């Protein structure tokens, strides 16, 4: 039994609960149940593995999950996405620092409470759906099968406060013929630590994050697969997910001409980069110095909608423009305090655009037992 | 808790100003909205103001006649009701939300008790 509670500006109060049983009723299968609850998300999975199935280091794992997503509580245009599915994954260990994975996934997405907006309705139209633009009471259910691929390079010298090496994670999925949706999606994450001194007290850190996806054969990528930027983990100094396209709402009518907004919706393309200088903490050269890390950083990122038609909506910003790079700068503090790991940051978004929401003070604190 | 005030009875054409406040609370980090329930009917969206406060959204029937706003300190939420019609007769409810705005009542987290507005021919 492992439990975890946390509080942060990105996800409010976070609860986690898990149980893992290596051998379930002498079957040899390792079974695990896990749960997560956010301000905006409720997630539950059933994990299955079996080390007696592993062949030449290639392992097989199963997953059965449920997910409840409330987009309004993630600072996005309001909608609800209740989903469930399964995943079967294979793990290939290439070497001591590189692993691969490939699996098949099924997912049922049940959408509701969609607040009519242009970009959202653009995807819906491409799927043959024609729900009213004057009401939030709506529904769209789909069933998809996917092929999932992943690569992880991890050569970081230490887990908690790395000082040398890099970590790269590349993931990709595509819909299989027969699915309701028709799209692909790629994500890339990189972290690189370079120590300048022998004691590794001074370290340069470069982070990047990329995402691109689009529909296939006339379709569009569903909006619930969008990428986001802005927040404690992406571009500090900005409110969570604020970076990128903003919703253009249709007018609401009672049961019997568009509106600009500052509500983010994400996009199908995304680019984020950060440079961070890790330094010693001033005047704490005692035993507590090893558990505290101070840093100065420069963050930037952009999100855009490749299928945004600026011609039909000339009165509104061009949300297909990839060149609206947002930037911020500030200082971060990391502490392995008694109450768990803590991260505090203060950043000033010196380059922002219309609709961006600032959040200079951001912090996350967790605790697991 | 949310408390509405400013209702009553007015002849068609008149004006009203509804007010909503919460003791010791502010609307700083909240999306706020007004709903109304005409007799025999369901709660329907009237107007809303974004968390940022820079954007306002109205139902078509009241667009151009009603105005939702907040005071500088964000202690009070207002609905200016001009050019009243008989169909505007309803119990008006104040609502608040932590996330982005919506038009469905069940998407809002906190509600007032309602204040009655009657417009006579
Ligand atoms: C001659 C051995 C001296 C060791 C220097 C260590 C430099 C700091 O590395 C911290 C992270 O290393 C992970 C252990």
């Amino acid at each position: 039994f492992n439990f975890g509670i946390g509080y942060g500006t990105e996800s409010g109060v976070s609860f986690q609960a898990g149980v893992q049983q290596d051998n379930w009723l002498g079957t040899g299968y390792a079974v695990g149940i896990n749960g997560t609850k956010n301000d905006y998300q409720t997630y539950a999975e059933l994990s299955v593995t079996n080390p007696y199935f592993t062949v030449d280091g290639v392992s097989l794992g199963g997953r059965l999950f449920y997910n409840d997503f409330q987009a309004d509580d993630a600072d996005l245009s309001d909608y609800t996405n209740k989903s469930y599915g399964t995943d079967v994954t294979l793990g290939f260990p290439i070497n001591e620092y590189n692993s691969l994975r490939a699996g098949l996934g099924y997912v049922h997405n049940s959408l509701s409470n969609m607040q009519p907006q242009v970009a959202m309705w653009r995807y819906l139209y491409s799927m043959g759906e024609h729900p009213s633009t004057s009401d939030q009471d709506n529904s769209f259910k789909t069933d998809d099968f996917t092929f999932n691929y992943g690569w992880t390079y991890n050569k970081l010298d230490r887990g908690y406060f790395p000082t040398d090496g890099s970590r790269v994670n590349l993931t990709g999925k595509v819909t299989i013929p027969g699915s309701d949706n028709e799209y692909y999606k790629v994500t890339l994450d990189t972290a690189t630590y370079v120590p300048i001194d022998d004691d590794h007290k001074w370290v340069v850190l470069g982070r990047t994050r990329w995402g691109y996806g689009d529909g296939l054969g006339g379709k569009e990528m569903p909006f619930y697969e969008n990428f986001y930027a802005g927040g404690s983990s992406t571009v500090r100094g900005f409110q969570s997910n604020t970076i990128g396209p903003k919703a253009v709402y249709f007018p609401h009518q009672a049961s019997n001409d568009l509106s600009k907004s500052d509500d983010a919706v994400g996009g199908n393309a995304m680019a984020v980069a950060s440079l961070e200088f890790i330094t010693p903490t001033p005047f704490i050269s005692d035993k507590y110095a090893n558990s505290v890390r101070t840093s100065f950083f420069w963050d930037m990122g952009t999100v855009w909608d490749t299928n945004w038609d600026s011609s039909q909506y000339s009165g509104y910003p061009d949300y297909s423009d990839p060149s609206n790079i947002r930037m911020s700068a500030g200082i971060a503090l990391q502490w392995m305090s008694p109450l768990g790991p803590l991260v505090f940051s203060y950043a000033q978004p010196f380059k922002k655009y219309d609709g961006d929401k600032a959040e200079q003070f951001q912090f996350n604190i967790g605790k697991t037992w | 808790q949310l408390v509405e005030s400013g209702g009553g009875m007015v002849q068609a054409g008149g004006s009203l100003r509804l007010s909503c406040a919460a003791s010791g609370r502010t609307f700083n980090g909240w999306t706020a909205a007004w709903f109304r329930q005409a007799p025999g009917k369901d709660r329907e969206f009237v107007a809303a103001i974004s968390r940022s406060g820079d954007y306002t959204y109205y139902t078509n029937s009241v667009k151009g006649r009603f105005t939702i706003s907040r005071d500088s300190a964000k202690n009070n939420l207002y609905l200016q009701m001009d050019s009243l019609k008989p169909e505007d007769t309803a119990v008006y409810y104040c609502a608040a939300k932590t996330g982005t705005w919506a038009t469905m009542d069940r998407r809002y987290d906190y509600w007032g008790q309602g204040t009655r507005v009657t417009v006579s021919a």
